[PDB]
């Protein structure tokens, strides 16, 4: 069983984007579909779901102009349709698979197995390339600080150096800024929109 | 009163044909129930008591009453039930007349003169008055005639049934096992008589017919079909018959025409009924002149199955399920069978 | 809609103490004899994954420590010997009506002892300062609980502060946070000295540079 996201960026306010759910290790024409949001402040939002040969469909009244769910059994793939995207529909959308447990005479539709998630951006802002500065002074700790991109996510690793690494939650002024901690010592940062995994060596 | 005996020969009867594979299984345990309470009419002391013990049968042998009421309760209604038992006796072989009364006044069955010494047009006499009895339902009951054929025994049974709810439809896949053929998948979302069952591990729908019958079907869980036919009990059935209840869901259930051909002296030799068949048999009530054997005896089941602010469940029965049929009027069962592809 | 709310919002459970987190809901979720309560488990980067389906049955592979309760409108979810893999987020989701509606969640994390934060505070790179930029950065690390109070005082500012803590690292259960004062070049360089000061409960630590 896997479930893999995919069709995540950035849009414009009122623009459109369709997701995509790759589904393996079952026989995906036989289980019900759900997508489920999730927003930068951690809050979960059900989105949508749809039932097994796609006859009937179901989401709440806030998405039911803007959000349609559908799937082709043929290609084993679950979609999403959005349009009239707003600011606030930024969230991590996952793909989960409502399974139907039968418990006492009767049972329940669990979202037992979920996708790692695609990852949506509505925003008016353009996308900026990061800015890379080291942060140099038993033990000793070094530093490096991603300012000025847009948007998340950025993934930002020290060598590859596995423990005591800290990266922190970055905070946005339309540009995003994180650092990152560690206990010659480069910093690695990439930014999936087209920054170029830079390396920038901690010298004294 | 001889239901609770007749629904355990049902089980008897129907789980001894699980194990003789992966094959649709349908029969009627009241009519082979019938036809050999009918034979029974012809036999003497030992041959006798086998049949009817062989029938979960200390008895009253009012069961012909019980039987007849059965058989007049299911008389043309207020269903198309086509039913019939035809005997097929060699020419010559100076007959009993009294047998061949009550064959027809009790049980309404027919008994025919033919020639087996002739195999080939024997098996088209047999199979075209079957043929006359199911209007082209069932054609060429019989397959293979042994050479020393002397007494046959045929029973026939066709079904199709007018739901008290009309149930369009569409095409849909049958998972046959953990191999996927395709069929007609008949829909419907509503209020059922639906249930689950922690005993059984299995759905348990119940949808009454036009005629006074009652359809019961379990869809068992992802592996557990042979623990659904081991722990079917009379007692457990009646329970779901008493079941008063009502919840929504989205139903799937296929819309297929099985058919079931077993020769019954197998399958009730296994159960304990093997006089009639065996060289010894004694068949006195048929004819008094010369031994006589029950050479055939075998039984033709034909079904045909049609249409007549929550998420609810969907039961689809896209994989192997077992079925049966309730008389609403005697809870006889009239039907019990498997359907393990709708294509065969 | 029915309506889910969770409680408490946070919870700090020490190792193998009882973690109880409830869930009310404004209508009930109840019908045909069965609840249509879910628990969910969400730790930082990963997915959810569902631990209890019908408010008290053990989902697939999920262990026997935890435990789900509750019928009607209350229920209750109850992690028994807690362990260092615990520390996530927590959801209550009912399926009883449309639309499914989840909990406000429940941000369980370890007790442990506490430990005083290691400070280290660093310079602009040269970097920074030729963009005409000057960002001074302040590392709080590996410290419990996780409520510190970091003032930055520029030659004796609160304004132009961004701080960020991490999650639990569920792993020796420790926090860190980061601090970042961020000033135009006209307002750096003309001072010399710049202090970050923590307040810890531990406290009653200043890192600074010239």
């Amino acid at each position: 069983v896997q479930l893999v996201e995919s069709g995540g960026g950035l849009v414009k306010p009122g623009g459109s984007l369709k997701l995509s759910c790759a589904a393996s290790g079952f026989t995906f024409s036989s289980y019900t579909m759900s997508w489920v949001r999730q927003t930068p402040e951690k809050r979960l939002e059900w989105v949508a779901t749809i039932s097994s040969g796609g006859d009937y469909t179901y989401s709440p009244d806030s998405v039911k102009g803007r959000f349609t769910i559908s799937r082709d059994n043929a290609k084993s793939t679950l979609y999403l349709q959005m349009s009239s995207l707003k600011s606030e529909d930024t969230a991590m959308f996952y793909c989960s698979r409502a399974e139907f447990i039968t418990t006492a005479t009767w049972g329940v539709y669990a979202m037992d197995y979920w996708g790692q998630g695609t990852s949506v951006t509505v925003s008016s802002a353009k996308t900026t390339p990061p800015s890379v500065y080291p942060l140099a002074p038993s033990m000793v700790t070094l530093g490096c600080l991603v300012k000025g991109y847009f948007p998340e996510p950025v993934t930002v690793t020290w060598n590859s150096l596995s423990s005591g690494v800290h990266t922190f939650p970055a905070v946005l002024s339309d540009l995003y800024t994180l650092s990152s901690s560690v206990t010659t010592v480069t910093c690695n940062v990439a930014h999936p929109a087209s920054s170029t995994k830079v390396d920038k060596k901690i010298v004294p | 009163k001889i239901t609770p005996n007749l629904a355990e020969f049902a089980f008897s009867l129907y789980r001894q044909l699980a194990h003789q594979n992966s094959t649709n299984i349908f029969f009627s345990p009241v009519s082979i129930a019938t036809a050999f309470a009918m034979l029974s009419l012809g036999t003497k002391a030992d041959t006798h008591d086998e049949i009817l013990e062989g029938l979960n049968f200390i008895p009253e042998a009012q069961i012909h009453e019980g039987f007849q009421e059965l058989l007049r309760t299911l008389n043309q209604s207020q269903l198309q039930l086509t039913t019939g038992n035809g005997l097929f006796l060699s020419e010559g072989l100076k007959l009993v007349d009294k047998f061949l009364e009550d064959v027809k006044k009790l049980y309404h069955s027919e008994a025919f003169t033919v020639n087996f010494g002739d195999t080939e047009e024997a098996k088209k006499q047999i199979n075209d008055y079957v043929e006359k009895g199911t209007q082209g339902k069932i054609v060429d009951l019989v397959k293979e005639l042994d050479r020393d054929t002397v007494f046959a025994l045929v029973n026939y049974i066709f079904f199709k049934g007018k739901w008290e709810r009309p149930f369009d439809t569409e095409e849909e896949d049958f998972h046959v096992d953990q191999t996927t053929v395709k069929v007609p998948m008949m829909k419907r979302l509503g209020m059922f008589n639906i249930q689950h069952c922690k005993k059984l591990s299995s759905w348990v729908l119940l949808m009454k017919y036009l005629g006074n019958a009652t359809a019961i079907f379990f869809l068992p869980d992802e592996g557990k079909l042979q623990h659904l036919e081991n722990e079917l009990t009379h007692d457990i059935i009646t329970k779901f018959l008493e079941n008063e209840d009502r919840r929504s869901a989205s139903l799937h259930l296929p819309k297929l025409s099985i058919t079931g051909t077993y020769d019954l002296k197998s399958v009730l030799g296994q159960l304990g009924i093997t006089k009639v068949f065996s060289n010894g048999a004694d068949l006195s009530g048929v004819t008094e002149e010369a031994p006589l054997k029950l050479s055939k005896a075998v039984h033709k089941a034909v079904l045909t199955i049609d249409e007549k602010m929550s998420i609810p469940p969907e039961v689809k029965f896209n994989k192997p399920f077992v079925f049966l049929m309730i008389e609403q009027n005697t809870k006889s069962p009239l039907f019990m069978g498997k359907v393990v592809n709708p294509t065969q | 809609d029915i309506v889910l709310t969770q409680s408490p919002d946070s919870l700090a459970v020490s190792l193998g103490q009882r973690a109880t987190i409830s869930c009310r809901a404004s209508e009930s979720v109840d019908n045909y004899g069965i609840s249509f309560m879910n628990w969910f488990q969400q730790k930082p980067g990963q997915p959810p994954k569902l631990l209890i389906y019908a408010a008290s049955n053990q989902g697939s592979g999920v262990p026997a420590r935890f435990s789900g309760s509750g019928s009607g409108t209350d229920f209750s979810l109850n992690i028994h010997p807690m362990e260092e893999d615990d520390t996530a987020m927590y959801f209550c989701q009912q399926s009883k009506e449309v639309p499914w509606t989840f909990g406000g969640g429940t941000k369980l994390e370890i007790k442990r002892a506490d430990a005083a934060p290691t400070v280290s505070i660093f310079p602009p790179s040269s970097e920074q300062l030729t963009s005409g930029g000057a960002s001074v950065v302040c590392f709080l690390n590996n410290f419990y609980p996780k409520d510190i109070n970091v003032k930055w005082k520029i030659d004796g500012r609160q304004n132009g502060v961004l701080n960020s803590w991490t999650d639990q690292d569920s792993k020796d259960s420790t926090y860190s946070m980061s601090s970042t004062l961020t000033l135009t070049k006209d307002e750096y360089e003309r001072h010399n000295s710049y202090t970050c000061e923590a307040t810890h409960k531990t406290s009653t630590i200043v890192k600074s540079f010239n």
